[PDB]
């Protein structure tokens, strides 16, 4: 899938709160959330207290990706929603995060890369005096 | 970042995809299973250690195992 | 904007309090840091000549407050190296100013000097200067 | 690479404040380091061994320095009984006028304590009398500290840099070890006994400026060769000697007299001398075993390999067993440890039963610290031993090389060891408490005389088999006419069995129904603190719950709340819980060792005998009765010189209350609440121009531990200390 | 909830008149009646098993219980 | 401060004396004067009617160390 | 003698301590009418106390140096109904209760679901079971030598 943009979105209807963004978002960084709504309905903030999304396209913009997350399954599970979400750096690059190849990740899709897959049983590892004075991992092996 | 890994013993039941809070883990297909898929962790780097994929795997022991490693920011889970 | 960690309040948004802060030494950001420090290291040491001598272990005694004024002096070296060290560890020597660039409206203002090495250097010896003579204005006020 | 553990990237990577707390905690693990290996982990281990032996020798001459310097040895060699010896002098610019007053002890112009480790009597048995003596051994063990340094710094350069294959040579290090240090070091001790302690014991002088004029023995040394070594035992020292003085003296140097001189009531020196040239002797003779480049000695891998039963009863027996001690150094590290740990107890039980110092059996506080002291040690140590062993298991072994051999076989039947140790522990616990609750509900109805009181027949007929004769039994050394007692009776039974038939010395002391619950209690402790650490050494590399453990560490904090919650499940946990039944254990060693002897010495012995059988007795008679001196150091009137002492006593309670704090309560509740506190800093004006440079989080998990841990042993220690010293020195008696 | 709270009740009520009696049958409420300063109370008497009858101890007013 | 009794003249003699005043402004007053000094009682009821309080003494600080 | 201990009758301290004990009764005893219980019931203490101790100097414990019975857990066959009798009437009572129990584990392991049948009980069958352990030696003796004790 082609990642996508959100030029202009607007925001949903807040008083504000002291759960917002920190002094790490001005420094490190922050993430954007993006859905789409039917109607005008009341949720409830990650953050704490209860906001109102306005019919349309709505923009939210969050400290954590587990807030994120959280926010976007929540709106999956109730109002039947579709969301994604990127990263925002402070020189201005924009990252898309959530589906990367288009679908969800619990639904197998043709074209994945696997990775750290080891061919063996849990019990088959060897001991760590055999991997002693080097920099690998018995568990990397 | 912590680091995840699976093994061949994988039944396919999607159960620590969905169980993970940050979006690490995914299915991809596979051949030597009924249900014709295997996971993979390949957003190894968001990791937080939660280890409810390993709370959510039924296997005689977890084919899914997280360990701890080196620590950063995301992993710490600090939002300032 | 709702969506930062921040509440607008009567106390914390006022043309008193705003005013008041911004006219507070540590605020002035076109002053160079110097006159501030002085100022600042002179109030503190003004307020802290009192209590040492006030309650003090020989508060009972003619010594007294000569003793306390003494303490006093020596608070102040303690707090100057508390500053020195804290300069070190956080600004280098060719590294610009770190402070916020823009001001509440928007518009574009000069960056404080005063996160810098040069301007906390100036800063802490203005406030050592300050404090002594703080300290020794207070001593010979109050004792002759 | 770049921030303070330049010895770990991982944890110089991290941004939190944990990177500083864990920076100091694994700055002594080598095979942690990146880019390690063992020919570095061998020279370091080297250069530390010779800092910590510098730092020994730095001690024990600031020691003897403060000592000399303001001490009063001179005042105190004159009359031993009736001067308190002083430690070193006191300046505070806290100390308000009658602390001055109060705190001012002894001969001195000024505040000073009192010593109670016992150097004073030490120095004065081996013949120290001026200060000019201390001076100059201060000055010899600072310049040792200097050779040592100096040795250290000269094997950390490359070109004396030794090789791996130089550090695993047991056989020639073993021969060393046995001939050089242990043997020529206790010929050494017993030429200074002979040539200094000795003349200095019969009011003679030798110093170095006159010893090859002054000949120890007037025959010389043609008895030695000649072969009639009884001319050394000729004229011992009488009955009426007066130690220090030329009064009622004698020639002999070696002598097997045995019990005690009666004046000071310590071994006589020549039994010392005696027993240390003998024992240098086997030493040199012992030292002989193993091959070297001459081409005679033994193997100690064949002897390790031709050591397997027929009938394979015991598995492969001991194949592999050379090279898996060679190659890990934490099995030996367990191996000293426990050795080091049984020495310490040894010694610490012999100390006081026998002393070799004149005039330290008259002092009781000395007694009860050193006892106190040494007992805590070995238990650290002991505690150590196990720790390291299960580290061993978790590092170092090998399945395929220890195939069937012995180690093998303890790692296949844990199960049974577990199972008969707990039953152990389950037997003497609820037994014990039952018979002590019983004894307590008696005493409590008001009839006394249904008690269970069993006696201590064993350990009776064991005394009695020595020469006792309060008891009743004549067996062995008792009898009159038996072998042991004819062969004997011409050499050491005159004094061993009058030294043994007195009341007023701690040997033998008489034991009755008291003892026996005591005993017992003991036993429980150390089968339930064997019972956890041999778990968790066993346990260490997989079980059940968790069959991949050693694939995660030694310290891990656990492995999430899955298949029931999986918390302490690691071995270093094992240790920690371990530490808290050590404790215990010697507690309740030292409270009965502490009450016997307060009792003893204040001249009734009824009331250990009447009230040691129940709790009541222990909580009123022993702890509230003595604790009225030591509680009284300040009041609202005065104080007096035991003050500091009750200061201390309250502190350490606040230290073990402390701990507890570490100790429930659990990192999520902190972590929420440091949030918060950065949020108000942050917001807030004039104090936001400060910013911190590492970010804020709680402790850990394990630190968290560690750090309860070390707050309730801290406590436990100082509280112990100052109880005992002050009770003990506010009588003397 | 509400069968509950009347089991509580009824529970209570069990208690209350336990209470009244045992001051009614073994108590010296009398004997304490005229002479309530130098009189302890007691409405407890314990029984001759084991040896707990010292227990039983001078209360006052001619009685023998445990002081309440 | 309050409890004590009164003779005949009129003087009144509290339970303790009146040192509150003075001995509860220290730790080490809290732990002499009050949990020291007042302890004497319920150590030595061994024997008596209030033995069984003593038991409790006991009995309690074992389920204490249990916690643990 | 045994340990240098004395014979409890022989023995003063015994004596001086049932004298302490009876005129400590008695001090609490002169307080009440002579008609009134509490004094019946002091004077059934009294008999009591001296029938206890008339019984402990019979037994012939030896009493110690503070006057109180001391046991022998030597085998002596002077003081073998101290220790040794009371054992071993417990380890046949607790051999008894042990078979009882490991044999209604066995009944009961047969069926489906034995979880349901612990933590509810059939008393039919445990009453069958518990008679059974009147022999519970010969039992146990007969299954070692068979081999029927020991898992395999
Ligand atoms: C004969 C010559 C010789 C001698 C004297 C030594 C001696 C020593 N070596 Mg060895 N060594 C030798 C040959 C020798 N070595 C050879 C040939 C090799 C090569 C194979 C080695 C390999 C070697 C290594 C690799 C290391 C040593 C180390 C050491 C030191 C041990 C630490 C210590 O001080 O223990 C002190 C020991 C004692 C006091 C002896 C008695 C101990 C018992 C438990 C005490 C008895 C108690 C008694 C009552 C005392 C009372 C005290 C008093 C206050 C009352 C010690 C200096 C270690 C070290 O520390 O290096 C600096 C080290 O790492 N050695
Ligand atoms: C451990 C080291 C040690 C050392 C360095 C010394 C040193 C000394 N001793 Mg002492 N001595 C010691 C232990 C030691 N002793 C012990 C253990 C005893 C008890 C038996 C004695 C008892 C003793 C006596 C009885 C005498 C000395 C004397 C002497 C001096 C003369 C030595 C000599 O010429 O004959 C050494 C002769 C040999 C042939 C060397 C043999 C060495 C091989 C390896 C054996 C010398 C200063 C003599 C003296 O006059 O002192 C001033 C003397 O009369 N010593
Ligand atoms: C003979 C010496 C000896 C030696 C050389 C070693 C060597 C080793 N130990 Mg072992 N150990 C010993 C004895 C010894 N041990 C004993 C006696 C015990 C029982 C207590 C242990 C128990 C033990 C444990 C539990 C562990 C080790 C481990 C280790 C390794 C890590 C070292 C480290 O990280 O510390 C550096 C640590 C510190 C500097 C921080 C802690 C310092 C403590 C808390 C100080 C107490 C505070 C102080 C007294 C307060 C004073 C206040 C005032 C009021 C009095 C190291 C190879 C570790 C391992 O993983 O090995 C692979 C490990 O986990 N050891
Ligand atoms: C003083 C309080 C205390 C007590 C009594 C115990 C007791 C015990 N500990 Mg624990 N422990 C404690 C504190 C305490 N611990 C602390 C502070 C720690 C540090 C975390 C530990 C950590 C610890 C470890 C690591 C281990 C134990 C184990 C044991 C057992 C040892 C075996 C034995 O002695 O059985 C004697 C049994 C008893 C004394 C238990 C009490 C019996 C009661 C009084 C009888 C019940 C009768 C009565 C009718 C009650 C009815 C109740 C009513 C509601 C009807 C025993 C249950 C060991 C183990 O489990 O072995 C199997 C073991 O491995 N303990
Ligand atoms: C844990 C071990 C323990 C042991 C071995 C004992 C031992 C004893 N107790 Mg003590 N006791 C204990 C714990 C223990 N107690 C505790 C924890 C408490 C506090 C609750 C007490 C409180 C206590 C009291 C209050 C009394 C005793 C008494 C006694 C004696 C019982 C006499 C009797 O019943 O036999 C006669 C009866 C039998 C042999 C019963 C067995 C018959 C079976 C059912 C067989 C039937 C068929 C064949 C006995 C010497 C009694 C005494 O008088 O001692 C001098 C008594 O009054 N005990
Ligand atoms: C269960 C383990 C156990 C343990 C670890 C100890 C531990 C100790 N005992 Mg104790 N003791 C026990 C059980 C135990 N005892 C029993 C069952 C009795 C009989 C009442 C005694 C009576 C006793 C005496 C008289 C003395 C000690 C003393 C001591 C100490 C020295 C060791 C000794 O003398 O060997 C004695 C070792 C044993 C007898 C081994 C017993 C082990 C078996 C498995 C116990 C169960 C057996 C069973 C009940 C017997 C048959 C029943 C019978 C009626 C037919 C040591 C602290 C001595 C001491 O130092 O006191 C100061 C001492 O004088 N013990
Ligand atoms: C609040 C709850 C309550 C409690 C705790 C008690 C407690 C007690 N009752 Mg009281 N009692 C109560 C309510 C209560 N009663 C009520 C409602 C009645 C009216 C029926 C009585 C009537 C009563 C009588 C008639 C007697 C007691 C006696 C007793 C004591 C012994 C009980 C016994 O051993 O039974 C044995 C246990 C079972 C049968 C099972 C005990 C102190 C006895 C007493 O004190 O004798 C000296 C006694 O004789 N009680
Ligand atoms: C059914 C009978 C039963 C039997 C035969 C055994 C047998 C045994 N127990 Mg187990 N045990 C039982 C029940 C039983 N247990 C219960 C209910 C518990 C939980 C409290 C335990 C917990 C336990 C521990 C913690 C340990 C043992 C150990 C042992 C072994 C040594 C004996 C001993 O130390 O006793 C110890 C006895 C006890 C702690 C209490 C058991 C007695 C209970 C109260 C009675 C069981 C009777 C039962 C209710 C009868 C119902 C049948 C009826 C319906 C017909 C031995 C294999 C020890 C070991 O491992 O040795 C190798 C040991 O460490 N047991
Ligand atoms: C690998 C490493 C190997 C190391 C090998 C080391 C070997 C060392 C050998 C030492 C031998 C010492 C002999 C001492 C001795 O006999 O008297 C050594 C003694 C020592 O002499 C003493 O010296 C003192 C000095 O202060 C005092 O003067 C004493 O009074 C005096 O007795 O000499 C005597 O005259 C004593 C009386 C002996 C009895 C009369 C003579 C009997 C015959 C002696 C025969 C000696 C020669 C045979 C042995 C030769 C060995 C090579
Ligand atoms: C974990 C581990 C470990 C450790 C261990 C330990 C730590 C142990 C200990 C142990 C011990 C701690 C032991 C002890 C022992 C002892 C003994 C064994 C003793 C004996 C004795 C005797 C025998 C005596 C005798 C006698 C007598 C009685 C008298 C006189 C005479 C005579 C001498 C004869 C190791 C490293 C190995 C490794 C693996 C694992
Ligand atoms: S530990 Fe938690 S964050 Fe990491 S992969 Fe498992 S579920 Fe996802
Ligand atoms: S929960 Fe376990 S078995 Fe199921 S898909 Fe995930 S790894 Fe495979």
């Amino acid at each position: 899938t082609p990642p996508q943009l959100d030029p202009n979105t607007p925001s949903p209807i807040f008083a504000g709160s002291t759960g917002g963004l920190l002094r790490k978002a001005q420094v490190e960084e922050f993430y954007v959330i993006t859905w789409n709504s039917p109607k005008e309905q009341i949720f409830e903030m990650p953050t704490g207290g209860a906001a109102i999304m306005r019919e349309g396209p709505n923009l939210l913009k969050l400290a954590r990706k587990e807030q994120c997350l959280a926010l976007g399954t929540r709106l999956r599970s109730k109002y039947k929603i579709t969301y994604q979400f990127y990263r925002v750096f402070p020189n201005g690059e924009v990252q898309y995060l959530h589906p990367k190849d288009g679908v969800y990740p619990e639904k197998a899709n043709p074209g994945r890369e696997g990775v750290g897959l080891n061919m063996r049983s849990i019990g088959k590892n060897v001991s760590p005096i055999e991997v002693k004075f080097t920099g690998k991992q018995s568990y990397d092996l | 970042s912590h680091s995840v890994k699976i093994y061949d013993t994988c039944i396919g039941c999607t159960q620590c995809v969905r169980a993970c809070p940050t979006d690490v883990l995914e299915m991809i297909p596979w051949d030597g299973c009924k249900a014709k898929q295997i996971a993979s962790a390949p957003r190894t780097e968001d990791c937080v250690g939660c280890k409810r994929c390993e709370s959510a795997c039924p296997t005689d022991f977890l084919s899914v195992r997280v360990y701890l490693w080196h620590e950063t920011t995301r992993s710490m889970g600090l939002a300032y | 904007d709702p969506f930062i960690g921040s509440l607008e309040t009567p106390v914390t948004s006022s043309p008193l309090i705003a005013w008041y802060l911004s006219n507070l030494p540590g605020y002035r950001t076109a002053v160079n840091p110097l006159l501030r420090g002085v100022e600042v290291g002179l109030a503190h040491g003004f307020f802290l000549v009192g209590p040492f001598v006030k309650a003090g272990p020989l508060r009972n005694t003619a010594y007294a407050g000569s003793a306390g004024s003494l303490a006093a002096a020596g608070l102040v070296v303690i707090l100057s190296m508390c500053l020195t060290i804290y300069g070190i560890s956080s600004f280098k020597e060719g590294e610009p100013s770190i402070a916020p660039s823009l001001t509440l409206t928007g518009r574009k203002k000069q960056p404080d000097q005063l996160q810098t090495a040069d301007g906390w250097a100036k800063f802490t010896g203005g406030f050592f200067f300050g404090g002594i003579s703080g300290v020794t204005w207070a001593y010979f006020l109050l004792y002759v | 690479a770049l921030r303070f553990p330049r010895f770990s990237q991982g944890l110089a990577q991290d941004p939190t404040t944990r990177r500083i707390w864990f920076g100091i905690a694994t700055a002594h693990d080598f095979e942690n380091h990146d880019d390690i290996t063992e020919e570095r982990l061998y020279q370091n281990i080297f250069a530390s061994h010779f800092g910590q032996l510098a730092i020994i020798f730095l001690w024990t001459s600031g020691n003897l320095f403060h000592v000399a310097w303001q001490g009063n040895f001179e005042a105190w060699v004159q009359d031993p009984l009736h001067v308190r010896p002083i430690a070193h002098a006191i300046w505070d610019p806290h100390f308000g006028q009658p602390a001055v007053e109060a705190f001012t002890r002894g001969g001195a112009l000024g505040p000073v304590n009192i010593a109670y480790s016992g150097v004073y009597q030490w120095w004065y048995t081996i013949g120290l009398r001026t200060n000019g003596d201390l001076y100059t051994g201060a000055l010899f063990l600072l310049f040792l500290s200097a050779i040592s340094l100096i040795a250290g710094w000269l094997h950390l350069q490359p070109k004396w840099k030794p090789s791996v294959s130089w550090f695993k040579n047991a056989e020639s290090r073993l021969n060393h070890h046995l001939s050089g240090l242990f043997g020529v070091s206790s010929l050494a001790w017993t030429g200074h006994l002979v040539h200094v302690a000795i003349p200095g014991s019969r009011g003679e002088y030798v110093r170095w400026n006159n010893f090859l004029g002054v000949l120890p023995h007037p025959q010389g040394l043609g008895p030695l060769f000649t072969g009639q070594w009884n001319l050394y035992a000729q004229n011992p020292d009488s009955s009426s000697h007066l130690f220090g003085t030329s009064q009622g003296t004698g020639t002999a140097i070696l002598t097997l007299l045995g019990g005690f001189h009666p004046q000071t009531q310590s071994l006589w020196l020549t039994d010392i001398a005696h027993h240390h040239l003998a024992i240098a002797i086997l030493f040199l003779v012992a030292g002989h075993m193993y091959r070297t480049n001459f081409g005679i000695g033994h193997s100690i891998k064949d002897l390790l390999e031709a050591h397997i039963p027929p009938g394979g009863r015991l598995g492969r027996g001991h194949r592999g067993l050379y090279d898996t001690i060679n190659n890990s150094i934490h099995f030996q590290l367990g191996l000293a440890l426990a050795s080091l740990g049984v020495i310490t107890s040894l010694v610490a039980q012999h100390m006081y039963s026998l002393p070799a110092y004149a005039f330290i059996a008259q002092d009781f506080t000395t007694q009860a610290a050193l006892y106190t002291h040494h007992q805590y040690i070995a238990g650290f140590i002991m505690t150590g031993a196990f720790a390291h062993g299960a580290i061993f298991f978790i590092r170092d072994y090998n399945p395929e090389q220890n195939e069937d051999n012995v180690l093998a076989r303890m790692l296949d039947h844990k199960e049974a060891i577990i199972s008969h140790l707990s039953w152990a522990s389950l037997f003497l616990g609820f037994h014990t408490l039952g018979l002590y609750v019983h004894n307590d509900v008696m005493l409590a109805f008001g009839t006394p005389e249904k008690q269970i009181l069993i006696e201590p027949i064993f350990a009776q007929w064991i005394q009695s088999a020595h020469g006792k004769t309060s008891y009743g039994f004549d067996v062995l050394l008792s009898s009159t006419n038996s072998p042991a007692f004819n062969a004997g009776r011409s050499i050491w039974l005159p004094g061993w069995l009058n030294a043994i038939n007195e009341n007023s010395n701690s040997l033998f002391l008489t034991i009755g129904p008291g003892d026996f619950l005591v005993h017992h209690a003991i036993a429980l402790g150390l089968h339930t603190t064997t019972l956890i650490l041999v778990k968790g050494a066993l346990d260490a590399r997989g079980s059940k719950l968790m069959p991949d453990k050693k694939d995660f560490g030694y310290s891990f904090p656990c492995d999430g709340p899955g298949r029931g919650g999986t918390c302490d499940i690691s071995a270093w946990d094992a240790f920690y819980l371990a530490v808290f039944w050590m404790l215990n254990t010697i507690g309740w060693v030292t409270f009965y060792w502490h009450w016997k002897h307060i009792t003893l010495w204040q001249g009734n012995v009824s009331q250990f005998n009447e009230s040691s059988t129940y709790l009541m007795g222990w909580l009123r008679d022993y702890l509230w009765l003595n604790s009225s001196q030591l509680i009284n150091g300040y009041n609202p009137f005065g104080m007096n010189s035991l003050s500091v002492w009750a200061w201390m006593f309250l502190f350490g309670h606040l230290v073990w209350a402390t701990g507890f704090m570490f100790l429930i309560s659990w990192r999520g509740y902190w972590q929420e609440l440091i949030e918060t506190l950065a949020w108000a800093h942050e917001r807030t004006p004039l104090a936001n121009l400060i910013r911190w440079r590492d970010k804020p989080v709680a402790l850990s998990i394990v630190q968290a531990r560690l750090v309860g841990l070390a707050h309730f042993s801290v406590g436990y220690i100082f509280t112990y200390a100052a109880f005992l010293i002050a009770s003990t020195s506010g009588k003397f008696g | 909830v509400f069968s509950a709270h009347f089991g509580q009740l009824s529970i209570i009520f069990l208690w209350l008149s336990g209470m009244y009696f045992h001051g009614a049958r073994f108590s010296n409420y009398e004997a304490w009646l005229s002479d309530p300063t130098h009189i302890g109370p007691s409405a407890q008497v314990v029984w001759s098993i084991v040896g707990q009858e010292i227990l039983n101890g001078d209360v006052g007013g001619g009685f023998r219980g445990i002081q309440i | 401060d309050v409890w004590g009794s009164i003779s005949d003249q009129g003087v009144v003699t509290h339970i303790t004396g009146g040192n509150f005043a003075q001995s509860s402004i220290t730790i080490n007053g809290w732990l002499r004067d009050f949990l020291w000094a007042q302890a004497s009682q319920v150590i030595q009821s061994y024997g008596s009617s209030l033995s069984a309080y003593g038991l409790f003494f006991l009995g309690a600080h074992f389920v204490w160390a249990f916690s643990l | 003698d045994i340990s240098g201990l004395t014979p409890c009758k022989d023995s003063k301290q015994f004596a001086k301590r049932e004298k302490q004990q009876i005129k400590k009764l008695e001090s609490s005893l002169k307080l009440y009418a002579p008609e009134s219980a509490p004094a019946l019931a002091l004077n059934a203490q009294i008999e009591k106390t001296k029938r206890r101790f008339d019984n402990y100097g019979k037994y012939g414990l030896l009493c110690g140096s503070d006057g109180l019975p001391h046991l022998i857990v030597n085998g002596d066959q002077r003081h073998w109904g101290e220790f040794i009798t009371p054992g071993i009437l417990f380890l046949y009572i607790a051999g008894w209760i042990g078979w009882v129990g490991r044999s209604y584990l066995i009944a009961i392991s047969g069926e489906k679901k034995p979880a349901m049948k612990e933590i509810i009980i059939d008393v039919p069958l445990a009453s069958r079971i518990i008679f059974r352990g009147f022999i519970w030696p010969v039992a146990a003796y007969r299954e070692f030598l068979n081999g029927d004790l020991i898992a395999k």
